RNA sequence: AGCGCCGUGGCGCAGUGGAAGCGCGCAGGGCUCAUAACCCUGAUGUCCUCGGAUCGAAACCGAGCGGCGCUACCA
């Protein structure tokens, strides 16, 4: 059951940005479901529909897709959503896209457990969502940190560990650098072999005679850079003494 | 490579050895048609002129740089 | 291995790589994605098999009909050299490398082909006179046309330096009348005197960069180069020096040790001189990456090649220009004109400081080593590219 | 011979992780007296194949497949 809204509460907040799915158009505009917040219908009016003038309507709404928009007013008493498509910043459209994709990934992640163990999806997501979204940011960074070092899932107790084990089972960055050998020495291959033996014991491979390309499978995006510079400085230290010169750009 | 074709009309495939705006300048006057330089991302660069004047487009491509006339296979359409 | 070096020359769009392929059997790579169709830059290589049956491509003979096989007689290398106007320096390098010659002459085209005659003159410059004229096109001629071309070739080549040139019919596609080529190569062309008496030297003509991409760098091979030896045998376990060396304009020698010696199929410890050998040493592969080890004089340790910048040369020019179908008279040299002076294999255009009718002083931008004679060729800049004008010899 | 891209609806992209994706196209219809323009509906497939995780997969990955850029023929 695709339910149990991504964020803290079911009812959208004020002036908040969403991406919406279209289902039907009666005559005025379209009251269409939402896959950014709870599935309560949100209605778009034609006055707030198209940046271009209204002459064709079936091509700009494209019923049955995902469209960026922003909700103006929310009715939390019995459930009405006033939703607006125009006044969205060209830079905040990227924000809406990325946030919608992040929530989609969260939905995809926390469905596998509910379908493998046939327990309520709403209950499991309610248990998981307290350390998930509200800690300091999105869930994906926490999940990546947990797979590299499990610390987020242990914030609160889940219903069991079999479902989390299934999550780990389902889940279970390369940085490039170029080194150009400008050596005019006599024996400079032995230095390369020795330095790469020291550095590799993460992945360094060959392209050309002076060109050595290292594609390190870093896990933190900053550890890779520092290992890269350490390997570069090791290359320089080894090679500037035996007789040759190397350069990295 | 360097293949050139004309499709009802856009010219896909154009050597870069001469500047494009002068090509448009000669094109519009020697055809008397609306001219467009449409640069679609990473397709054959689009030069569009109205009407069915493929013989006149042959004349122009001869008179601009063309000296092969053997890799030009205009689709009728 | 190889005993005597052999080369083939012909005009452009004539056919020599496939001819040698029908002679030897080794494919000419003709690499770099642009040399496949117009011309090549690096030299082509091939290896021939000479087992002669005295009651061929294979050491065992079955084609002649009698089950008798052939015995080991000769194994000769072949250095394909491009006959085009753009490149001449490598042509002269290979020309000083080769000892036997095979010239191509095209029938239906203009019977004097300018590059064929130009490279025949180059052959006659560097003490090459055992040349076999080959009619590279046979099927594409009539019998009367073939007779006319025979008489034209005979009348054209009567009084040149190369007088005794036997004629042979060949093609690139049919692969027939080939044993005649091997027979005439064995007969007309003897191996020049090459034994242990003269001190060993080397001339490297090409650079091979050996660094297998994608494989782990922990085990890579050094720098291998193609070289020819005009004297003495090279054995494994020797210290060698690449004398033209590295630029630090000035150059300084390179020292290294031998790791392997690829000899025509494998790595042999010893190698009688007279054939192209792959010397693989500890040298840096970047020094073997670009056209670097092209025409470099190399010495076994225990000898001291002398590095020179000012060179005194006895030079002589011919009456007319070469390589053109208009032609002009040979003009006597003028001071302050850069003229390319190829010392057997080197590629360095020198400046002329002293001018004489039969003597000269020339300064190379890149200093070069001189040991005994190291025969030279002389090219000027007349027809918008390098044109041969004469021959040169070091005398100091 | 290696690593990085393409992987078709007649076509270029498009998401690749809910299952048929946009425009260009082409056929028909609408509009108008009529045409162009404008407005609608369509038939196009093995997004090349093998598996894995996968309630769910063309997608996420991996072990082979057809072509592209470099190394540069890498004895
Ligand atoms: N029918 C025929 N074609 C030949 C013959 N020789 C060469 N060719 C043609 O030459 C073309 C390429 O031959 P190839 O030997 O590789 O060229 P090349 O000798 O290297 C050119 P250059 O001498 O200037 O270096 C082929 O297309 C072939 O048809 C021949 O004897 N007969
Ligand atoms: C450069 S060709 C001569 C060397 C021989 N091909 C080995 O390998
Ligand atoms: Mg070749
Ligand atoms: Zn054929």
């Amino acid at each position: 059951t695709s339910h149990c809204r991504f964020y803290e509460n079911k009812y959208p907040e004020i002036d908040d940005i969403v991406m919406v799915n279209v289902q039907q158009i009666a005559e005025m505009g379209a009251y269409v479901k939402l896959l950014e917040y709870d599935n309560i219908e949100g209605m778009i009016l034609l006055s707030e529909l198209s940046r271009r003038r209204i002459r064709s309507i079936q091509k700009l709404i494209r019923v049955g897709k995902n469209d960026v928009a922003v909700v103006l007013r929310v009715d939390k008493e019995k459930g009405y959503i006033d939703l607006s498509k125009r006044r969205v910043s060209s830079e905040d459209i990227i924000k809406c896209e990325e946030k919608y994709q992040k929530s989609k990934t969260v939905h995809s992640i926390l469905r596998y457990c509910a379908e493998k163990f046939q327990i309520p999806l709403e209950e499991l997501y309610k248990t998981i969502a307290w350390p998930l979204s509200r800690k300091f940011g999105h869930a994906y960074e926490a999940f990546k940190l947990s797979i590299i070092d499990e610390t987020v899932w242990e914030g609160i107790e889940p219903p069991s560990k079999d479902v989390l084990d299934e999550l780990k089972n389902y889940i279970s960055v390369k940085i490039r650098a170029d080194v150009e050998v400008s050596c005019f020495s006599y024996e400079g291959i032995d230095a390369i072999k020795d330095a790469l033996k020291s550095a590799e014991d993460v992945k360094v491979k060959l392209v050309a005679a002076p060109l050595y390309v290292l594609t390190t499978q870093a896990l933190d995006k900053q550890k890779g850079i520092e290992q890269l510079e350490s390997a570069i400085e090791k290359i320089t230290e080894v090679i500037t003494k035996y007789g040759g010169v190397c350069n990295i750009t | 490579s360097n293949y050139i074709h004309i499709r009802i009309t856009t010219v896909q495939g154009v050597p870069e050895e001469y500047d494009l705006k002068r090509i448009l300048k000669v094109l519009k006057k020697d055809f008397a048609c609306n001219g467009n330089i449409v640069k679609d991302p990473e397709m054959g660069e689009i030069i569009q002129l109205q009407g069915d004047q493929r013989a006149k487009v042959c004349e122009f491509m001869i008179s601009q740089l063309g000296l092969q006339k053997k890799n030009i296979k205009i689709h009728g359409f | 291995q190889a005993t005597i070096n052999i080369g083939t020359i012909g005009h452009v769009a004539h056919g020599k790589s496939t001819v040698v392929r029908a002679i030897s059997g080794v494919q000419t790579v003709r690499f770099k994605d642009e040399l496949e169709r117009n011309i090549t830059i690096k030299l082509g290589y091939a290896n021939a098999k000479i087992y002669k049956c005295q009651e061929e491509i294979s050491p065992k003979c079955q084609r002649p009909g009698c089950p008798g096989r052939y015995k080991l007689v000769r194994h000769v290398s072949f250095v394909d050299c491009p006959g085009h106007d753009i490149l001449m320096s490598t042509m002269l390098s290979g020309a000083a490398v080769m000892d036997a010659a095979l010239l191509l002459i095209a029938g239906n085209e203009s019977c004097p082909q300018p590059q064929t005659s130009e490279h025949l003159a180059a052959i006659e410059i560097m003490k090459l006179k055992h040349v076999i004229i080959l009619q590279n096109k046979v099927d594409l001629m009539r019998e009367e046309s073939a007779l006319e071309h025979q008489k034209s070739i005979l009348k054209f080549i009567r009084g040149t330096i190369a007088d005794g040139a036997p004629i042979v019919p060949i093609s690139a596609q049919l692969k027939y009348n080939i044993d005649a080529v091997n027979e005439f190569i064995v007969k007309t062309i003897p191996v020049p005197p090459r034994d242990f008496m003269i001190s060993p030297r080397l001339i490297v003509i090409r650079s091979f960069d050996v660094n297998k991409p994608g494989a782990e760098i922990e085990d890579l091979k050094g720098g291998v180069a193609g070289g020819s030896i005009l004297n003495g045998v090279f054995k494994l376990g020797d210290e060698i020096e690449i004398r033209p060396g590295i630029v630090t304009i000035q150059c300084k020698p390179i020292f290294s040790n031998i790791v392997s010696l690829f000899a025509e199929q494998n790595d042999l410890k010893f190698a009688v001189p007279g054939g192209l050998i792959g010397v693989g040493t500890k040298v840096d592969p970047t020094l073997c990456r670009a056209d670097r080890l092209v025409g470099q004089v190399v010495g076994a340790k225990g000898h001291l090649p002398n590095i020179y910048t000012d060179i005194e040369i006895n030079y002589f020019l011919l009456r007319r220009l070469l390589g053109v179908k208009k032609q002009a008279k040979v003009r006597k040299l003028e001071p302050n004109e850069v003229l390319m002076v190829n010392i057997g294999s080197t590629a360095t255009g020198a400046r002329v400081v002293a001018v004489k009718a039969d003597m000269a002083r020339l300064q190379l931008t890149s200093p070069a080593c001189t040991e005994i004679n190291e025969k030279i060729a002389l090219s000027r800049r007349i027809e918008k590219h390098w044109r041969l004008i004469g021959w040169a010899t070091i005398k100091k």
